[PDB]
């Protein structure tokens, strides 16, 4: 039983980890992108040189 | 009487006796059965937790 309670405070330290690395994360994929936003027009730009020979 | 008297009554009560003795000994190797089972299983404790902290630790992995 003390073996189920261990299992219980490891399952809350999943619990918190997953939920905030999460949150951080999906924040991060956000940050990223909105920096990008000049830099894919750059790309674009460069893509259709490339594919106008 | 000279013979039997002393050929059933004293031999009978040597093992007697020893068998109390012998018992006894026996009776301190269960004082060591303790210990042959005893000191592990108070840890048997940790080593149930410890041996599954590795794969909890694949499980923090």
């Amino acid at each position: 039983l003390e073996v189920e309670a261990k299992l219980a405070e490891g399952r809350k330290k999943i619990e918190v980890e997953l939920q905030e690395a999460l949150g951080s994360l999906e924040q991060q994929k956000e940050d990223t992108i909105k920096s990008l936003d000049s830099q894919i027009s750059a790309l674009s730009d460069d893509i259709v040189k490339k594919v106008l020979p | 009487t000279i013979r039997n008297s002393e050929e059933l009554r004293g031999k009978a009560i040597e093992q007697l006796e020893k068998a109390r003795a012998r018992l006894k000994k026996v009776e301190m190797d269960a004082d060591q059965f303790r210990v042959n089972g005893y000191s592990e299983i108070e840890r048997e404790k940790m080593n149930l937790i410890n041996s599954t902290y590795k794969t909890l630790e694949q499980f923090e992995n």
